[PDB]
């Protein structure tokens, strides 16, 4: 049934939001790249092995540009003459009637006609 | 026209070499036919001009398309009555295909005509 799946998600909001409450901060945007928050312990006395996560642990410092997506809306891509294509059937969009076109092409036009 | 007369615009052979350049679709016959028509004597005023350039010849493929220049031309008024109805409506949808104007001419035009099939 969805809603195990509803209860699901909700309990685990609810867990970590008491987490990072219990942990200090105030929202999930201040703790992303923190790593020096983590530290490594031991299995016991008994195993006697020397695992080092240390080469895990470094990171380097960003400086002015933050640790995550500063940047909403996607990286758009230079068009093709496909485009200028569009500004120039209109009337299939607005009245829905055959065209004919014809155009010069190089090697440098990737993937035409694809957004008509 | 009679082969005992002088030149004239529109001969036989141009006619025929337009129509049969038209239907075969191949742009060398259409040059064939270009050619055919420049070489003749002089007829009119702009035959005796000549162009001229200073500037280095361009490759052919820097130039506008073939559409940015076909939207310029136009068909001028013809006449629903000196025509048939077949001919003219012919003419106005292949001018309405490629987005050129074409014309209306002086006595109207069929009203059920308003609205695509």
């Amino acid at each position: 049934t969805p809603e195990k799946v509803v209860n699901l998600f909700t309990f685990l909001a609810e867990e970590v939001r008491e987490i990072l409450a219990g942990l200090g901060f105030r929202s999930l945007n201040e703790v992303i790249g923190r790593t020096d928050l983590l530290h490594q312990v031991s299995r016991g006395a008994e195993h006697l092995d020397d695992l080092d996560l240390n080469p895990r642990l470094a990171q380097v410092d960003p400086g002015e540009n933050a640790r995550y997506c500063t940047l909403q809306g996607r990286n758009e891509v230079p068009d093709t003459l496909d485009a200028r294509i569009v500004a120039d059937a209109r009337p299939l969009f607005e009245e829905g009637e055959k065209m004919q076109l014809a155009y010069n092409a190089r090697n440098t036009q990737r993937a035409i006609g694809t957004r008509l | 026209f009679r082969k005992s007369g002088d030149r004239h615009g529109w001969e036989g052979g141009v006619i025929h070499t337009l129509q049969q350049a038209v239907t075969n679709d191949s742009y060398t016959t259409f040059k064939k036919y270009s050619e055919q028509v420049n070489k003749r004597p002089p007829m009119q005023l702009r035959d005796l001009l000549e162009l001229r350039s200073t500037k280095a010849p361009v490759p052919v493929d820097e130039v506008e398309s073939i559409t940015a220049i076909r939207k310029r031309f136009i068909t001028p008024g013809m006449s629903m009555g000196a025509l048939s109805p077949e001919a003219h409506g012919t003419l106005n949808v292949a001018m309405n295909r490629i987005g050129a104007k074409s014309d209306s001419g002086e006595g109207g035009e069929d009203p059920a005509r308003f609205r695509p099939d």
